[PDB]
């Protein structure tokens, strides 16, 4: 599950994200408004 | 008339604020210039402001009181 | 085996040193028994020989000295430590022959002869040391009993220990002076650490002579005290030593300083009060005698002020010993110049590494160099006693020093007895309430603060908690000085007074009351956060049922009378004060209980709650009934809770000439008192 | 205190040195079985009295 | 009890009496042959008065029955010393003493 | 100044005057070096602690004057002084990079705006002062506490107003 | 709003999943063939080799490195924070469960041949590097944090009970070392059957004087002595001269 936390959560580890955009090649392009995108939890390797 | 004992506190007292006061003294020049000598690798005063800003970058929740630092910090500040 | 031969054997001499350190380990801190016990496995020959021994390796060296020290020398080495910060000087013919300056005026040259750092007459009161020859044949005492004396501390020889440690000293001295290539103990550091430790601890202690005290510092350097040590070349362990001697004797400067003030204004009194009686008889004096001391002194300027009558001579023997103090702290060779051109030397050699050593070193240059503002600051601590009085001193002295030996020690019943027991023996010592400054100055009262503080922090000794409470109780009860300082620790003593018991005897909310009680100057200053702490602890007193009350077997009650009366009463004393009321207290009172309903308990709340007679005369209908009752009793709580409410209400009521001048503020808090509570209800009660 | 032992001893196998030895040092005459000595009270033999 | 071994003789006339106090060398070690008491180490004479329980029994007892300068040596069994408690830190549980005592002067 | 986070006391005020000693007549060489340290260290403790400092400097009060009387009220004036007297002192000499870097930190993670908070404490002084007014309109004649107490006010407010015209003696228009 | 992060907060995050995932196999691995003896099984997740955990354990030992005394003293000070921030964070994610239960698990085998009896012998070579690589990375892991040794205040006998065992002695003498150093509150808990079996471990395995610290660091917290430590200490080692 996913919820919204305050405090010393705020410096823990179970608190990163990466985004992944769709592209392969040229995948670290700024990102356009819109764009499509994957966010996935670092620690656990999921995609919500 | 009184219990020499009181007498004795009340003149002790007493001359401790009217006559050590009033005494002047103006040895903080004096103490810096001979601290600056490096006469025959830092100075001693440089190893004084090294030591004080040691104590202060280290990490703490408080920072407690030090009677040497101000001492010292208000014989510079005289200088 | 012979035990020289773990010069080659690494292993076995790893273990015996840290079967040394073990050995130091339990024996530290106030362990009398232990070292009792420990002084069969290593006895009195095996230390003495082992101290002179040249081929020992040198942390096993170390190891043995400091075994000594821990065994026989720490307890009483700490007590002395600890009691040498105040001078208590009594009037005495001893005390009246201290001078300055050596009685020698043959040399009238500039430095004059200053006289040697230690060496002659000093009447500061110390309590002596206390010792216990061990002995293992000994009949078994009493098992079992409680409240035992204390161990003491294992015996040894002192005066063959002094002169064993001074030749030495001396030894080491004259090898490190040509430089050999076989130091004993493998380096230099182990040469001379433990003696320097040892000759401190020993002349710390206050064993050493006048003669012994002069060949020390004769060995410290030969040249200004009538090869040297000071001018060796040393790594920083043996600088250490060396600054903690240089400490000691620069505090015995200060003492001797001390003492001769004392003198001087014992003598100066005795003359200036006589003078003072013949010239009232010959003829102002309705001033305080602080005043008088005060006036008859103001003569620093140089003028001949008329509003002094003093005549020449007694100014002139006043002018004489001021300059002499002066030109005594050189303000207008000797120790001075030397600590202060050797500390500047090593500092400029190299570049110091290790931090204690530069704080002891800047220290002892800045005490060098500041000579009046240390006797300044020194003052405040000393005081003078009748000489008939000084075996009274000497006993309570023996008293403090003994709780704080068991402030370092981890908490028990033999040790609670101990305390109770001496607590008991200051409270009745006469002296208390004759020198309450002299006791102020000592700072008792903070030690046994301390105790309380460590106490306090599901009590597991509900006794000195009482025990304290009622000796600051009594302390606060002396003068208007005690109860000032008390004062700031009301916050403290509010935060922890919410405890839920209360019937454990005294508490500290009576401290905070003896603090504040009947003193005008103390209740203005009064802050309104601790009076909302007190309203918030009524209110949930007000609130909730009694816990021990229930744990007895007792009918259930929706709250707490037992409870809030002692709220209320100390509500009470901070609102009235010698029979007329202080207005800001009372309507910040009026105020914060207004707004929190639930203090005034079920009779005065809006929500069908009945009035004060029908509760009253419940009340009274209970009391009746040993089955609703059942030491104490509802009833009674319960009319006595709102009796100290309506005293309380009462007490917080307008003056009369506040009325009379329509002040807009008293008309309205009549006006809320007057609807707070009718008055048929009053005439019916 | 002091010691003092008179007996008979062999030459192979009775070799005392100076300091450290067998128990507690202070090996004489009866601390071994190449020597049998008497002392006054007490008969001593491998370290044995 | 105890039992007594004459290491030395002594004047056989004297003896200790009522009132009177004893001044002694002792050297104590256990039954296995550790030393664990010494009085020569401190280089001091123990004094004790007889009839006080100032002492364990067996030492008393033992010192009764000694003459004026005679050296002995005296066993005690755990009943008579210490019993099953023992001395904590010295002495272990059920411990039977070996004592070689001197008697030097008395009162 | 840094490693006491706000709390008043003999240190602070010891390092203040030793800062007002060693800054005395607008030392370039000392601004240069303290505005050097500052933009490396980017900590943002030190103006934090100086704000806390600010907010707890005390004015006149009027309960606390009528208590007295019936038998303190600005206790702290000497520490306000130094500490006002230290930030001219830091701007002294028309300093420009040293008034924009107090109006506003560019490389740290958060800022904060000085010369506000003056402000907020002058309006603060300024009420406490027309309250003391309003109370002594009604008598004919002052009593001396009542004079000592305008003079040390009129003290502090004339270091207040010389800071604030240190601050903005550039031009600096920001 | 977002905020950039630090590259060592995502590079302990990708360790942690990676050695999460690993450690959960091998946990899974073990549970396999709890009590069905037998020459075949599958000690990791399906059967991987067994160096790859000990790679992990050496990394991971590796990773936790104190750093070098001779440094100067602001550097050191930003490794000691940079290394109390790992350890916080390693210890937050749940690593230290993950440890614990990985020697629980093999704690009930007590020698080579007899984990054999149930692994085969070509996964037993591997059994005693195992254990000593995790008594290190645990000791690793606890060092010099207050926060993470607090941990263990009810869990005493555990680690007391485990001193017999001669696999790894060393490993459990510096753990218990550490734990009393940084957290003297639970010197409040020491009765006198854990003395006793330290004296025991004394007299069994020789004679080591860093037993006789551990017994030296026993008597004192924070400044206050602690007697009855003291009084037992003297009572069971001194009488009997041996």
């Amino acid at each position: 599950l996913v919820y919204y936390e305050g405090g010393s959560v705020c410096t823990h580890a179970r608190s990163l994200w990466r985004l992944e955009p769709l592209r392969i090649s040229w995948s670290g392009s700024h990102l356009r408004w819109g764009q499509p995108l994957r966010i996935r939890h670092v620690t656990t390797g999921r995609y919500l | 008339n009184l219990p020499t004992h009181r007498a004795c506190n009340m003149f002790l007292e007493s001359y401790k604020a009217a006559w050590i006061l009033t005494e002047d003294h103006s040895f903080e020049d004096r103490m810096i210039d001979d601290l600056s000598k490096a006469g025959e690798k830092p100075d001693p005063l440089h190893q004084l402001v090294l030591h004080f800003s040691r104590t202060a970058l280290t990490e703490k929740s408080k920072l407690d009181e030090d009677y040497l630092y101000m001492a010292y910090a208000d014989i510079m500040a005289k200088s | 085996m012979d035990i020289l031969e773990l010069s080659e054997r690494l292993d076995l001499q790893q273990f015996h040193s840290h079967t040394l350190r073990l050995y130091r380990a339990v024996c530290a801190l106030g362990n009398n028994r232990v070292a009792h016990a420990l002084c069969s496995h290593v006895d009195q020959a095996q230390l003495l020989h082992a101290l002179e021994d040249a081929h020992l390796p040198g942390p096993l060296r170390a190891g043995y000295y400091d075994l000594l020290i821990s065994i026989h020398l720490e307890s009483a080495c700490r007590s002395r430590r600890s009691m040498l910060s105040e001078y208590i000087v009594p009037l005495t013919p001893e005390t009246r022959a201290i001078t300055l300056f050596p009685p020698g005026k043959r040399t009238e040259n500039g430095p004059r002869r200053h006289g040697l750092p230690g060496v002659g007459v000093t009447t500061s009161l110390r309590p002596p040391h206390h010792f216990s020859a061990p002995c293992f044949v000994a009949a078994l005492p009493a098992v079992g009993a409680a409240e035992a004396p204390a161990r003491l501390s294992p015996s040894i020889p002192l005066e063959a220990l002094r002169d064993k440690a001074l030749r030495m000293l001396g030894e080491a001295v004259r090898d490190g002076g040509q430089h050999a290539r076989d130091p004993v103990g493998g380096s230099v550091e182990f040469q001379f650490v433990p003696v320097l430790k040892l000759v401190s601890t020993l002349l710390v202690m206050g064993i050493f002579g006048d003669e012994d005290v002069k060949q020390i510092l004769k060995m410290i350097e030969p040249e200004v005290f009538t090869e040297g040590l000071l001018q060796m070349k040393l790594p920083e362990s043996v600088k250490l030593q060396m600054c903690n001697l240089l400490e000691y004797f620069c505090d015995q400067e200060l003492q001797h300083r001390v003492e001769s003030l004392a003198a001087f204004a014992e003598r100066y009194v005795d003359k200036l009060q006589a003078n003072q009686r013949d010239r009232y008889g010959i003829l102002e004096f309705r001033s305080p005698p602080q005043e008088q001391i005060n006036m008859l002194l103001h003569f620093k300027d140089g003028e001949d002020e008329e509003d002094c009558p003093l005549p020449d001579e007694i100014r002139q023997d006043l002018l004489e010993f001021h300059q002499d103090l002066l030109t005594h702290c050189g303000i207008q060779q000797s120790l001075q110049e030397l600590v202060s051109h050797t500390v500047v030397r090593w500092a400029q050699e190299d570049f110091v590494q290790s931090p204690e050593l530069v704080r002891a070193m800047f220290s002892l240059l800045h005490r060098q160099y500041d000579g009046l503002g240390e006797l300044l600051r020194a003052l405040p601590r000393a005081y003078t006693i009748s000489p008939s009085s000084v075996e009274d001193t000497m006993s309570l002295l023996e008293c403090l020093g003994q709780i704080r030996s068991l402030l370092i020690v981890q908490m028990g019943p033999q040790e609670e007895n101990l305390m109770i027991q001496s607590i008991g023996n200051i409270m009745n010592n006469k002296v208390f309430y004759q020198h309450p400054n002299l006791m102020r100055a000592l700072g008792m009262h903070e030690t046994v603060m301390e105790v309380m503080v460590n106490v306090l922090g599901e009590i597991r000794f509900p006794k000195m908690v009482t025990s304290c409470c009622r000796f600051l109780c009594y302390f606060c009860r002396i003068s208007r000085q005690n109860q000032r300082s008390m004062f700031d620790h009301l916050s403290y003593l509010l935060e922890n007074s919410g405890i839920g018991l209360g019937m454990q005897g005294s508490t500290p909310l009576d401290v905070a009351a003896a603090s504040v009680i009947d003193n005008n100057e103390l209740a203005l200053a009064l802050q309104e956060q601790d009076l909302e702490k007190v309203v918030s602890y009524l209110a949930g007193c007000g609130l909730q049922s009694c816990p021990m009350l229930l744990a007895k077997g007792y009918p259930d009650i929706g709250w707490n009378p037992c409870g809030g009366e002692r709220y209320l009463d100390f509500l009470r004393f901070a609102v009235f004060v010698n029979g007329e009321s202080v207005e800001e207290n009372a309507n910040v009172v009026v105020r914060l209980l207004i707004r929190k309903p639930e203090c005034f308990g079920p009779a005065l709340r809006g929500e069908g709650g009945s009035g004060l007679l029908a509760t009253i005369e419940e009340a009274i209908r209970i009391s009746e009934d040993p089955a609703r009752d059942g030491r104490v009793h509802l009833g009674h709580a319960i009319m006595s809770f709102y009796a100290a409410l309506i005293d309380l209400l009462g007490r917080c009521a307008p003056e009369m000439h506040l009325i009379q001048a329509g002040k807009g503020e008293a008309l309205r808090i009549r006006a809320i008192l007057r609807s707070l509570v009718p008055l048929d209800d009053l005439v019916g009660i | 205190a002091t010691h003092l032992r008179v007996g008979w001893a062999l030459t192979e196998g009775y070799s005392p040195y100076p300091g450290g030895g067998e128990g507690w040092g202070g090996n004489g005459v009866g601390d071994d079985l190449y020597s049998y000595g008497f002392d006054g009270l007490h008969l001593w033999t491998g370290h044995v009295p | 009890g105890v039992e007594i071994e004459t290491i030395s003789p002594g004047d056989g006339r004297t003896f200790p009496k009522k009132g009177q106090t004893c001044v002694v060398h002792y050297t104590g070690m256990l039954q296995n042959g550790k030393k664990f008491d010494s009085s020569r180490d401190r280089n001091k004479p123990f004094k004790f008065r007889i009839g006080k329980q100032e002492v364990i029994k067996g030492f008393e007892e033992g010192a009764a029955q000694m003459s004026l300068g005679q050296r002995a040596k005296l066993t005690c069994t755990p009943d008579v010393a210490y019993g099953a408690t023992g001395h904590p830190g010295v002495i272990p549980p059920n411990a039977t003493l070996i004592f070689d005592v001197e008697l030097l002067n008395l009162e | 100044i840094s490693a006491c986070k706000g709390e008043t006391g003999a240190m602070v005020s010891s390092t203040l005057k030793l800062g007002i000693s060693i800054l005395n007549g607008g030392n370039a060489d000392v601004q240069q070096k303290m505005l050097d340290y500052l933009k490396d260290k980017k900590e943002v403790g030190f103006f934090q602690s100086i704000q806390a400092l600010m907010q707890t400097c005390s004015v006149l009060d009027l309960n606390a004057f009528e208590r007295q009387n019936k038998a303190k009220v600005m206790a702290d004036d000497e520490f306000t002084q130094d500490l006002f007297r230290f930030l001219q002192l830091l701007c002294e000499g028309h300093n420009n990079d040293f008034q924009n870097y107090l109006r506003t930190q560019t490389g740290n993670t958060t800022t904060i705006n000085i010369i506000i908070c003056t402000v907020d404490y002058l309006l603060r002084l300024q009420e406490s002062i027309s309250d003391f007014y309003w109370y002594y309109s009604g008598k004919d004649v002052i009593e001396e506490q009542g004079k000592r107490n305008f003079s040390k006010a009129m003290s502090v407010a004339k270091q207040v107003f010389n800071s604030l015209t240190e601050y903005i003696q550039g031009p600096c228009t920001g | 709003s977002l905020t950039r992060c630090q590259q060592e907060e995502s590079q302990a995050a990708r360790m942690i999943y990676s050695t999460a995932g690993l450690y959960n196999h091998f946990i899974k691995g073990l549970d396999s063939f709890s009590g069905k003896p037998r020459g075949s099984g599958a000690p990791a997740g399906t059967a991987l080799p067994l160096e790859g955990v000990i790679l992990s354990l050496q990394d991971l030992i590796g990773y936790f490195e104190p750093p070098s005394e001779e440094l100067q003293h602001e550097e050191k000070q930003s490794k000691l924070r940079s290394l109390r921030n790992r350890q916080s964070l390693f210890q937050e994610e749940g690593m230290l469960s993950l440890v614990l239960n990985c020697i629980d698990r093999l704690n009930v085998y007590t020698t080579a041949a007899h984990f054999a009896e149930f692994a085969g012998e070509e996964a037993a070579e591997s059994w005693k590097e195992i254990v000593n690589l995790l008594y290190e990375i645990l000791a690793s892991l606890i060092r010099g944090n207050r926060a993470n040794c607090a941990l263990f205040s009810n869990n005493l006998d555990w680690l007391v009970s485990k001193l017999d065992r001669l696999e790894a002695s060393s490993g459990i003498l510096e753990v218990l070392y550490c734990v009393l150093i940084e957290s003297p509150e639970v010197l409040n808990i020491i009765q006198e059957n854990h003395i006793k079996s330290i004296i025991s471990l004394l007299d069994k395995h020789g004679r080591n004087h860093k037993v006789l610290d551990v017994l030296c660091s026993l008597c004192v917290c924070n400044g206050v002595a602690v007697c009855s430590n003291q009084d037992l200490i003297t009572e069971n080692l001194l009488p009997g001269r041996e």
